[PDB]
C-alpha cells in the first residue's frame, strides 16, 4: 500500500509541472513549490507521515523532490494503472471544459 | 463369517474409539462442501 | 475405528521399571470435537483416491505445540499418495509438509549429526547423517512420486473384468493384496513398501534412533489398515457412481497443467493434528451397507 | 464473456479499456505471481499462509480481481529522499520480537 | 508366547515354519499324543465314512 | 576476526538485500535447542582469547 | 539384552557441575566395545564430550 500510494504521488507532480510553462498567463506567479503543496492536500495522511519521521530533523528542498519525482521505478496497481491513465485522457484541456 | 475377520494374535486387538456409517458420511461431505463455499463468500465482496 | 495395542510402545521388565515411547505425548491425548470430524475428512479421501483430496486450514484461533507440526510432517509422507497415477493432496499441501518435514530433520535435541546443504534454497535439500543420505528424494514431484507411496509401487493394476463395464480398475495402497491378509507372502518382519522402508534407514540415519525404533513396530499394523482400505474400495465401493477410468487416469495429468476439467476434485482441508490422530486408526468394517442389496434397483 | 456494442464518451471509455485491461492481467499472470511470492516468502520467514480462498467448489467458473500486486519493487521505497531513518523505525514498529 | 508377539507381529507364515522345525522334548504326554494320532489315522477308527 | 560475517545466498524474497549475516560463524538455518547447540562450537576470536 | 540411553530433561543437562562428575564415573563403570555394551552408540559419544 505504501508502495503504491507514493507512485501515484510521483505521477501526480509529474504531469503538473509542465503547467506552467504551458500556461504562462496563469501561472505568473507559481513557483515549483506551490504544486508540491496541492499535491499532498490530495494524499492520503498516514502516507506523508511515513515520510515526516526521516525529513523531521533532515532539510530536503524543491530541488531535492524534483529528484525523487524523476526517478524511474514505480509499483504498478489497480490505482496507478489507472490514475497514469487519466491524466493521458485529460490532456487536452478544452476536454476539461475550460478554454481562452 | 469372514476368514479374515479371524484373529489369531494379540495383535490387531484394541481399543474401540469411534464409529462411522454408510448414511453418516454422506451428510457430511454435504454439510462440508457447502460450508466450505458459504465461509469465503461471507469474508470477501 | 480400532485404536493400536497399547503395549507396541511400552515394554514392562520387572517391578514398574518400563521403556517408554518417544511420542507418549501426542498417544495419550483426546481428540477434540473438531478435530475428530478432520480425520473423518483424512478416510474420506483415501477410500475415493483422485475425487477429494486435500489441505491445509490455517486459522489464527487456535495454538498448538510446535513438535506437533513436525511429526505431521513424517506421518503425511507415508500416509498419503502423491504418486504417478493419482494424489491425495493438492499441489500446495504437498509443499507445506516437505517443511514440516525439513524443520523436523534439523531441529536435533541429541547432538548434532553433521549435515551438507545444496545449491539450491529448496526444503529437503541436504545430505544429513554420517552414511549421508541424500534426502533430496522426499521433494513432492508430482510426475513420479518420489517423496510419498507409490514411489517404486505399482499402486493401480488390472485383473479379470469388472460387472461395470466403466470402472475396471483395481487400487492397491502401497502394493498390498487383500489376500495377503489371508495368504501372506512374507514373514512377520519383512513387511515393507518403499516409501516406508527409506523412511526409517533416513529417519535412523539422521540421528533419531529411538523414534525410527518406533515406526518399525507399527509397520504391521499400518499395512493392514491400507489392506483393509484395499477391500473396501474395489470390493464394496463398486458402483455406476464410481469414476470410469478414463476420467480417473486424466485427473493427475490435468492438476498439474491446471486445465479445465468437468471432473474437478473436492478439496477438503484437514488440520495438523488430525495427521497424527489418522495415522492411529485402523476402520475395520462391522456390517455391510443396508441397501447394498436394493442398489443396482435404483441405479437402474 | 457476452461482448457487445455499446456507446460512451471518449474520455471516460480510455479508462473503461484500461481498466479491463487489468483484469486480463489479473487471470493469466498476476494471481500466479502474488501466490507464488508469499510462498517464497514463508519459506523463509516461517509463516505458514494459507490458500483457502482459490479452492472452494466453484473455482472454475470465479473472476478473481486484485487491487494490489505483492512482488513489491522496493526501490521506491528508497527513492525517497534522504529516507534512512523512517525505513529504520517501520522496520522496528513491524518485524522486531519480543521476549524475556 | 503373548508376552512377545502381543507388540511383535507373527502371521501363517510364521506359524508353518515354528512347526516344521525338528525340536522336540519327550514327556509322558507327548509320547502318547505322538501314538494317538497314528492310532487315528485311518478315519473309520474314528467311526465316519463317506 | 578471521570469520566471515556476511554471506551472500540464493535469490531472496526482497532483491535488494539477499545478504545472509552469520555472526561468529554459526550458520544459522536450523532450529536451535538450547541445550544441545554449540556444545563442540568455537571461532577465532573467542580461542585466541582463552 | 538391555542397553541404556540418557535423558532430554533440560537444566541438568545444561548444569556443568553434575555433567563433568557423570563423565568421569561413566568411563568407570559401564562396558561399551569389545564383545558387548551397555551404552548405546549416543550415550557413549556424550560421555566423552563431558
Amino acid at each position: 500500500v505504501y508502495a503504491s500510494e507514493l507512485s501515484v504521488m510521483k505521477v501526480d507532480m509529474r504531469h503538473l509541472s509542465l503547467m506552467q510553462r504551458r500556461f504562462p498567463d496563469v501561472l505568473i506567479q507559481a513557483r515549483p513549490s506551490h504544486f508540491w503543496k496541492a499535491v499532498l492536500n490530495d494524499s492520503p495522511e498516514a502516507v506523508k507521515a511515513v515520510m515526516n519521521l526521516s525529513h523531521s530533523h533532515n532539510f530536503i528542498n524543491i530541488r531535492d523532490m524534483m529528484r525523487w519525482v524523476m526517478l524511474p521505478s514505480l509499483q504498478p496497481s489497480l490505482k496507478l494503472a489507472l490514475e497514469e491513465e487519466a491524466w493521458a485522457a485529460a490532456n487536452d484541456f478544452e476536454d476539461l471544459m475550460l478554454t481562452d | 463369517q469372514r476368514p479374515e475377520r479371524i484373529k489369531t494374535t494379540p495383535y490387531l486387538e484394541g481399543d474401540v474409539l469411534s464409529s462411522d456409517s454408510g448414511p453418516l458420511l454422506s451428510v457430511f461431505a454435504l454439510q462440508e462442501i457447502m460450508q466450505k463455499v458459504r465461509q469465503v463468500q461471507a469474508d470477501y465482496m | 475405528y480400532i485404536a493400536p495395542n497399547p503395549r507396541i510402545s511400552s515394554i514392562t521388565l520387572t517391578q514398574r521399571i518400563t521403556t517408554t515411547g518417544p511420542f507418549a505425548i501426542l498417544t495419550g491425548s483426546t481428540p477434540t470435537a473438531q478435530q475428530l470430524n478432520d480425520v473423518r475428512k483424512i478416510y474420506l479421501a483415501l477410500m475415493f483416491p483422485g475425487q477429494i483430496i486435500l489441505d491445509l486450514k490455517i486459522d489464527p484461533g487456535e495454538r498448538m505445540d510446535p513438535a506437533v507440526r513436525m511429526v505431521a510432517g513424517v506421518v503425511g509422507h507415508l500416509l498419503f499418495t502423491a504418486g504417478g497415477r493419482f494424489t491425495n493432496l493438492t499441489q500446495n499441501m504437498a509443499r507445506q509438509l516437505d517443511i514440516a518435514l525439513n524443520d523436523y530433520l534439523l531441529y536435533m535435541y541429541n547432538t548434532r549429526v553433521q549435515v551438507n546443504y545444496g545449491p539450491t534454497g529448496e526444503p529437503l535439500d541436504f545430505q544429513i547423517g554420517r552414511n549421508q543420505y541424500d534426502c533430496n528424494v522426499f521433494r513432492a514431484d508430482f510426475a513420479t512420486g518420489t517423496g510419498y507411496n507409490g514411489w517404486a509401487t505399482i499402486d493401480v493394476e488390472y485383473r479379470e473384468p469388472a460387472p461395470y463395464v466403466h470402472a475396471q480398475r483395481y487400487i492397491r495402497y502401497c502394493g498390498i493384496d487383500s489376500r495377503e491378509l489371508i495368504n501372506p507372502t512374507t514373514y512377520g518382519i519383512g513387511m515393507t513398501y518403499h516409501c516406508y522402508n527409506e523412511m526409517l534407514r533416513m529417519l535412523v540415519a539422521a540421528g533419531k534412533d529411538s523414534e525410527a525404533a518406533y515406526f518399525r513396530s507399527m509397520l504391521p499394523f499400518h499395512m493392514v489398515r491400507f489392506a483393509r482400505i484395499n477391500q473396501i474400495i474395489n470390493e464394496d465401493l463398486h458402483s455406476v457412481f464410481s469414476l470410469p477410468d478414463d476420467m480417473f487416469n486424466a485427473l493427475l495429468p490435468d492438476l498439474i497443467a491446471g486445465a479445465h476439467q468437468n471432473a474437478d476434485p473436492v478439496v477438503l482441508d484437514v488440520s495438523w493434528i488430525s495427521l497424527w490422530f489418522a495415522f492411529n486408526r485402523s476402520f475395520e468394517p462391522t456390517h455391510r451397507n443396508e441397501m447394498l442389496e436394493v442398489a443396482p434397483l435404483i441405479e437402474s | 464473456v457476452d461482448v457487445f456494442i455499446g456507446a460512451c464518451s471518449e474520455p471516460v471509455y480510455r479508462i473503461y479499456n484500461r481498466l479491463q485491461g487489468y483484469i486480463e492481467a489479473v487471470q493469466l499472470q498476476e494471481l500466479r505471481n502474488s501466490i507464488g511470492w508469499l510462498e517464497r516468502l514463508g519459506h523463509r520467514k516461517r509463516i505458514t499462509y494459507s490458500q483457502e480462498v482459490l479452492t472452494d467448489f466453484r473455482r472454475q467458473d470465479t473472476i478473481w480481481v486484485l487491487a494490489l500486486q505483492l512482488p513489491v519493487n522496493p526501490q521506491v521505497v528508497w527513492d525517497v529522499p534522504r529516507s534512512s531513518i523512517a525505513n529504520l523505525i517501520m522496520n522496528i514498529a513491524t518485524c522486531l520480537p519480543t521476549g524475556e
